[PDB]
């Protein structure tokens, strides 16, 4: 997460030579989706972005209290100025080339530093894989993963009553009676 | 400042990415007159909107028209009448 | 972004961005021409998507005709103010509207409206003349290429350069929000049948 | 199970018929999550958190 | 981007 | 235990091959993609890697004019050593007239 | 129309005609599992506002 | 958020203690943080965060 | 265009801008983006080092853990010359002379009698409270006392800040080096960050005179543009355009967007490779462009190998 | 000569309507020898076209000034000194649509002709004796140069 | 806890860089000039050094 409510989960550890580097020589360390806010509205992780690259330029630690800027002196012609001062862009885009391709991306790409956090809500570490499971004593079954009464429902609108025979019979409680036919 | 098809933004407005017109313009123009279950955000016992606010203030800032954006900054009266506009969704999704 | 009519490819970069599109495909990639010939071979990003087309398109089958519109109006490519030409619907030569003419994709921007989950576009229309298999082939292979057009020669970001306001249409901003401090009274003496005075 | 066999897909609530598919296996290695396409997590309803 | 001593 | 395997078109068709080359990844077959289109004897060169999971790439070439496409790999694949030998010996006759620059201007 | 236009109008209603024969209902639908969930999966959508 | 919780590891006996080897300071913070010593336990860790669609597996809430 | 090796053995020139100890910054005049872009990742990922694998604890009673121990002493450059080793083959835990290097951690801390009084500045109270990489002994096994000099096998920085001890507290580790590229884990990188840049070109489109010029001498980075005075006027030209960090902040400016050109030359590279000091950062370079050609080798081997005709 | 059209144009206007696509310039015309409109985009990176440039126009269906022969694949490694290349700027891309002013008649006095060069458009609107050899979906070529007088 | 070996973003090692940094701080220099006169001049290799609580001279007080 980060400091403005705005959850990822790491999808993909993505080998370094692969990133795209800036004009700097930097690597970046974290990439983020430009589809995370425009249903989101989260300006404030574009002012810390420009906010902590200045802050990391200059040896300063900047005043990020609410409610301290206004309308007539913005805090995006603050910390543009900060970066104008340290040479970089009063936007907060640097240039990126590649390193799938080699050559320079068109459209340059806003980078910075966002204090990132790591929640305790983890990865589940509960795979649960089923082969030849255990049997119980009543209805000798799985004791297991369950398929589930709804999901007959929608093998049932497909209309595949062997997958759901498999399922449900082959699998599961399968057993021999002997009957007497008369 | 820079307009479609140059503009991220309305790039992901406009050719049905993520957005919509209406969350650009409470970032880069007023948020607009804050409705809570329908009407103006509720007067006090004393007929104050706010404790900022005079009673019975006839100017609309009183009554939640917040006219300021997500760019440049919301003032704490603003901020309030906000909150409340968001606790409202959260707790009509969260009981019912 | 990639079939807007500013696009154009050199012969390296088509051949990649087909080649990422597709990948390991039982048969010759068959290509297109150049859009342009001479100063320079370029290939325009409409290109791409076609020779995308045609390659995932069966070997037997014809390749589809299809006609529609797009989700970006024709209000939105607009910079100036239009000038009204004498003889000439503004409309009929647009890219509001996709004209795809034999697997070819002629006119028009892609967008949701077509290969999205929005009906009567590309990827439906390719369910049904073509199959299953095909149409869930166009979303994988259009996917592979537009992400591969990001990797490689267009990035796409988002700064505080795209959600800014001019300095001239600022102070008819601030001249509005200062009218709209005094319309307290008015609105109650005609919402309680009191006079002026 | 190797690269073409059909496993069949689950995402509760399997509230109507797209809720349940059948997917060709692809046996990626190293790695301990399942992985779908973006074209698929609408009918599912997925959220991907 | 010093300017290169082994030049032209 | 060897590292190149080649699919042909159809079994038959020996212009077209996509070779897949085993533990490599976009360092030599962004490369080999520069080298091998520089032949006009290629309708189309294009690389991908098949997953990032993976650790190979796939290289499509694809040859006009009756040509197999061993010969444009093998081609493309010389012209690039032929490029690294000659940036090495360049490389390394600009570093000794550094340090011979360096030491012997006032020392 | 300057097109081709290779086809008539004989022949245009008879491509309209099998496309309507071959989109009957097969046998074997299970239709009521198909209206038991296009009115039981977007009711759950259906909160008080 | 997983981060260094206390300085007594060893006396105190909870049943999980999520703790972050190398927290940091936030660069760009409010002047409450420092009001009440937030330093003393931080919680996360800086990162160098550019704002690119690059890769394809980067959407729906994902990085 | 065909691919005329005498174009390229024409216009193909490494200019070495400053090389010292652990850093150097050179041209690649004339080369595309595919074979330097190969280079850059075969530096970052491709070219082998030694970096510790294996950690040996005993009484580890430090507050720096057991495990984050061993994490931090892997992410510490050895200085032995990966060239003359192999790689350990897979499933031997137990080294020998041609794969392993071994080194050992013993630190007890105890408390200073002397000069000590009425004080507490830590330096004076404790023996051995900081545990700095000097403190590894390189303990040679098999015949690795003759290959190498007395003082040669080392780690490279030896003001690296390992843990922190008090009274009490050890460290009693060995260690085992391997050899790796940095793809298989990143302790194994020879390079601080190897990357390139385009060379700019700033075109004056315009004269500039007066007040202008000095607006544009702080549009650009510091150096660029020169405003010197010729004939009453402060006009301003272009001085080396190498060091232009291409901030477009010209591009901000109404006046002054219509007088500058700025864009980049193709194929006019600047590298820059820093070293950890593991090796040079020339002998990086040319261990980087021949892993390339070893590429280009093997493939070449299993075609003749596929062939026999 | 497989040449399906040839005049020479004058630009008199550049996007009226104002859509200001990048590196696209939109070109109204009108012509000379003929009594027809023009409304052709470029690519002004590589050929600028400024307003009140004279320019002669071929649209031809083959390139191959020997015969018409109508290949269609291109091929950079071959080149025949029968090209039709002595102009300037050559694009590439079929006919789309054509239509007119009819009244219960064919092929009526004003016929259209719209053509699409891989996204570029066009519309060349005149007199149907002068567009004869347009057929929807026909691969035709563009050719123009800059005249200066 | 305390400072890393190398800096997370390029590996340049900045583990080096811990003492000879407060002895800066401790002789009046400012930190936007204590750090490039260590030798960090991009902003991830700053940021490690800048923004770092070492947390192990809390925490070595509570000792055996
Ligand atoms: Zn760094």
């Amino acid at each position: 997460a980060s400091r403005h409510g705005q959850k990822g989960i790491l999808s993909r550890l993505w080998p370094a030579e692969d990133m795209p580097f800036t004009e700097s020589g930097m690597v970046p360390d974290i990439l983020f989706n430009p589809h995370g806010f425009p249903s989101r509205m989260t300006i404030g992780m574009l002012i810390e972005s420009m906010a902590g690259k200045s802050a990391a330029l200059h040896g300063l630690c900047h005043d990020a209290t609410p409610f301290i800027f206004s309308e007539e002196n913005s805090a995006l012609e603050y910390f543009g100025e900060m970066l104008k001062a340290a040479g970089y862009n009063f936007y907060g885009t640097e240039r990126l080339y590649s390193g799938i391709s080699g050559l320079e991306l068109e459209a340059d790409i806003f980078i910075g530093v966002v204090y990132y956090q790591r929640l305790r809500h983890m990865v589940s570490d509960k795979f649960q894989v089923r082969t030849t499971g255990a049997r119980d004593r009543v209805t000798n079954q799985p004791i297991g993963i369950r398929f589930g009464e709804m999901e007959r429902d929608a093998l049932l609108a497909h209309g595949t009553s062997f997958l759901l025979h498999d399922r449900l019979f082959n699998c599961s409680d399968r057993s021999v009676a002997h009957v007497c036919v008369k | 400042h820079r307009q479609f098809p140059e503009n991220s933004l309305q790039m992901m407005v406009q050719s049905g990415a993520k957005g919509s017109t209406v969350n650009t313009m409470q970032i880069s123009c007023l948020l607009g007159q804050i409705e809570l279950e329908g009407r103006r955000p509720p007067l006090m016992a004393s007929g104050k909107s706010l404790p900022c606010f005079e009673p019975y203030e006839f100017t609309p800032r009183a009554g939640g028209f917040v006219t300021g954006r997500f760019l440049t900054g919301i003032k704490p009266p603003e901020f309030f009448f906000h909150c409340m506009a968001g606790r409202e969704g959260l707790v009509d999704t969260a009981v019912k | 972004s990639m079939t807007t009519r500013g696009c154009f490819f050199t012969r390296e970069h088509y051949m990649e961005l087909v080649y990422r599109g597709l990948t390991d495909k039982v048969g010759r990639v068959k290509l297109l021409s150049p859009s342009i010939l001479k100063p320079f071979p370029l290939w325009t990003g409409k290109q791409v998507v076609s020779t995308l087309l045609i390659n995932i398109i069966p070997e037997d089958h014809i390749p589809l005709n299809l006609s529609g519109k797009a989700k970006i109006t024709g209000k939105a490519w607009v910079k100036e103010t239009p000038r009204s030409v004498p003889g000439f619907n503004p409309d009929s030569m647009c890219e509001s509207q996709v004209i795809i003419r034999e697997g070819e994709l002629l006119c028009g921007v892609l967008d949701k409206a077509h290969y999205g989950s929005s009906a009567y576009g590309l990827v439906h229309c390719c369910y049904e003349i073509y199959g299953g298999e095909t149409s869930g082939k166009v979303l994988t292979c259009l996917a592979r290429l537009f992400t591969a057009y990001l990797q490689l020669y267009r990035g796409f970001t988002l700064g505080v350069e795209d959600i800014l306001v001019k300095p001239k249409a600022d102070v008819k901003r601030q001249r509005i929000i200062e009218e709209s401090t005094h319309c307290g009274p008015q609105a109650v003496r005609a919402a309680l049948n009191l006079p002026e005075a | 199970v190797k690269n073409g066999d059909i496993l069949l897909l689950n995402r509760q609530p399997t509230l109507h018929r797209p809720s349940i598919q059948a997917h060709r296996a692809r046996i990626l290695p190293e790695e301990k999550v399942l992985r779908l396409h973006y074209a698929n997590c609408k009918a599912y309803n997925a959220d991907f958190d | 981007g010093n300017p290169p001593v082994t030049g032209p | 235990k060897t590292a190149l395997e080649m699919v042909q078109a159809a079994g038959t068709d020996r212009h077209c091959v996509t070779f897949v080359l085993h533990e490599e990844d976009h360092t030599l077959g962004n490369s080999l993609r520069y080298m091998i289109m520089k032949n006009p004897e290629v309708e189309f060169c294009g690389y991908t890697t098949t997953h990032p999971s993976e650790s190979k790439i796939n290289l499509r070439i694809q040859t006009r004019g009756t040509l197999p496409a061993v010969e444009p790999f093998q081609r493309g694949l010389n012209e690039l050593m032929n490029v690294c030998q000659h940036v090495l010996d360049k490389f390394e006759a600009s570093i000794k007239d550094y340090k011979d620059q360096k030491a012997s201007r006032n020392e | 129309s300057y097109e081709k236009s290779e086809l008539s109008l004989d022949r245009l209603r008879t491509l309209l005609q099998l496309k309507w024969q071959r989109s009957l209902c097969e046998p074997g639908e299970a239709v009521g599992l198909l209206a038991a969930q296009s009115i039981g999966e977007p009711s759950t959508q259906m909160t008080l506002n | 958020t997983m981060g260094f919780p206390l300085l007594t590891y060893q006396d105190r006996s909870d049943n999980k203690l999520y703790r972050l080897q190398t927290p940091q300071s936030p660069l760009v913070r409010p002047s409450m943080y420092d009001y009440y010593d937030m330093d003393n336990y931080p919680i996360g860790t800086n990162a160098i965060v550019a704002v690119i669609s690059y890769t394809g597996y980067d959407m729906e809430d994902a990085m | 265009d065909a691919w005329d090796q005498d174009r390229f053995e024409k216009n193909f020139r490494v200019d070495v801008v400053h090389m010292d100890e652990n850093s150097l910054e050179f041209d690649m005049v004339g080369i595309d983006a595919a074979i330097a872009n190969a280079f850059r990742r075969i530096l970052l990922a491709e070219v082998p080092t030694m970096a510790v694998e294996k950690v040996l604890v005993y009484n580890n009673t430090s507050i720096v853990q057991d495990e984050i121990l061993a994490h931090r002493l892997g992410l510490i450059p050895i200085h032995a010359d990966p060239r003359l080793f192999e790689y350990r083959n897979q499933g031997d835990e137990e080294g020998t002379e041609i794969d392993t290097l071994q080194f050992r951690l013993q630190v007890r801390c105890t408390r200073n009698p002397h000069a000590a009084k009425d004080s507490s500045d830590p330096n004076e109270l404790y023996v051995n409270h900081k545990v700095y990489t000097r403190h590894m002994t390189w303990i040679p096994l098999g015949n690795q006392a003759d290959l190498f000099p007395e003082g040669t096998i080392r780690p490279v920085h030896d003001d690296i800040l390992i843990a922190q001890l008090r009274p009490g507290q050890e460290i009693d580790l060995l260690m085992h080096c391997v050899k790796g590229i940095g793809k298989d884990h990143a302790k194994f990188s020879p390079v601080a960050t190897a990357s390139y840049r385009l060379l700019p070109d700033i075109t004056l489109l315009e004269p500039v005179e007066g007040e202008a010029a000095e607006e544009l001498s702080r549009c650009f980075s510091p150096g660029v543009i020169e405003v010197q005075e010729v004939q009453g006027k402060k006009v301003a030209r272009v001085a080396n355009p190498r060091l232009d960090t291409f901030s477009r902040e010209i591009f901000r400016n109404e006046k002054l967007k219509k007088v500058v050109r700025l864009a980049r030359v193709r194929d006019h590279y600047i590298f820059s490779v820093e070293s950890t000091g593991v090796l040079p950062p020339d002998v990086l370079v040319s261990e980087a462009i021949k892993v390339l050609m070893g590429k280009c080798r093997r493939f070449l081997d299993e075609l003749d190998a596929v062939q026999m005709d | 000569a497989g040449i399906l059209f040839e005049d020479i144009f004058d630009v008199k206007d550049i996007d009226p309507e104002g859509k200001k696509f990048d590196r696209v310039s939109r070109l109204h015309c009108e012509s000379e020898s003929f009594k027809m409109d023009l409304i052709l985009d470029v690519n002004i990176q590589i050929y600028p076209v400024d307003l009140g440039d004279k320019f002669r126009l071929v649209i031809a269906s083959t390139l191959y000034e020997d015969g018409t022969l109508d290949d269609g694949e291109y091929n950079p490694t071959d080149d025949r000194p029968s090209r039709a290349d002595q102009f300037e700027y050559v694009m590439y891309g079929k006919v789309y649509r054509i239509e007119g002013d009819e009244t219960s008649t064919e092929a009526a006095t004003r016929l259209s002709a719209y053509v699409s060069y891989g996204g570029l458009l066009m519309r060349l609107q005149g007199d149907a004796n002068n567009l004869h050899g347009f057929e929807v979906d026909s691969r035709v070529y563009l050719l123009m140069k800059k005249l200066a007088f | 806890m305390i400072i890393p070996v190398r800096c997370f973003t390029c590996g340049k090692i900045v583990g080096n860089k811990w003492e000879a940094y407060l002895g800066l701080l401790q002789a009046e220099y400012t930190e936007g000039d204590a750090l490039d006169a260590l030798g960090l001049k991009r902003y991830c290799c700053r940021r490690m050094l800048l923004a770092h609580v070492d947390l192990i001279e809390k925490l070595l007080n509570y000792a055996p």
